[PDB]
């Protein structure tokens, strides 16, 4: 999540 | 809007109407390279930095001056689609931590920062989030507005300032921070003044  | 409205710093119209500080004053202001969670890469020397890709991390910056008196403004940019699960704007003593392992609103957890989630709505200091309360949805940009002469800290959405968010800040060197989660986040500062 997060882009990560 | 009154009550807000009654509540602003001295100076603050003249501030913000003033040409704005030119490049050089806003990098000078601008992000710290040398202090900033290992995770961060400070662009244009200042004006922005960028958040690495990293799993379940928590990822801060201070800017380059730290303010004891006077008053300070500075307009952060965050793109709404960068902000992610925990996005804090607010200051920062030189102590606090500027990095965690895990997700949180890191900006704010400690005695050293306060801190605004700009998703939530909800102000931090001395905050793990039980208990936060509510202060005046957040755009692209804000106004971080540092009141040295009164020790506060508050904010501006669209030209409006929302009040004081925090007081009793005399005494202290506050920095200008955030604390980010998102992968790529691109997050601008633009000091205007004094």
């Amino acid at each position: 999540i997060n882009n990560n | 809007e009154n009550l807000y409205f009654q509540s602003m710093p001295e100076g603050l119209e003249e501030l913000l109407s003033a040409p704005p500080p030119d490049l050089g004053a806003q990098r000078r202001h601008g992000w710290n390279p040398k202090d900033c969670s290992e995770n961060i890469e400070v662009k244009e020397g200042g004006l922005y930095f960028e958040r690495r890709p990293v799993a379940q991390s928590t990822d801060g910056a201070r800017g380059k001056r730290g303010y004891s008196r006077g008053l300070h403004a500075w307009e952060i940019s965050w793109p709404l689609e960068q902000r992610g699960t925990h996005a804090v704007v607010g200051v920062a003593t030189a102590l606090a931590p500027l990095q965690t392992d895990h997700y949180a609103a890191l900006l704010g957890s400690n005695s050293e920062s306060w801190g605004w989630d700009i998703g939530r709505g909800k102000l931090y200091h001395q905050s793990k989030g039980p208990g936060a309360p509510q202060y005046p949805e957040v755009p692209e940009r804000l106004l971080v507005v540092l009141d040295m002469e009164e020790g506060t800290l508050g904010y501006a959405i669209g030209g409006t300032y929302l009040g004081p968010a925090f007081r009793g800040l005399k005494g202290r060197t506050l920095y200008p921070a955030v604390s980010a989660v998102w992968g790529q986040c691109q997050v601008r500062i633009r000091y205007l003044g004094e």
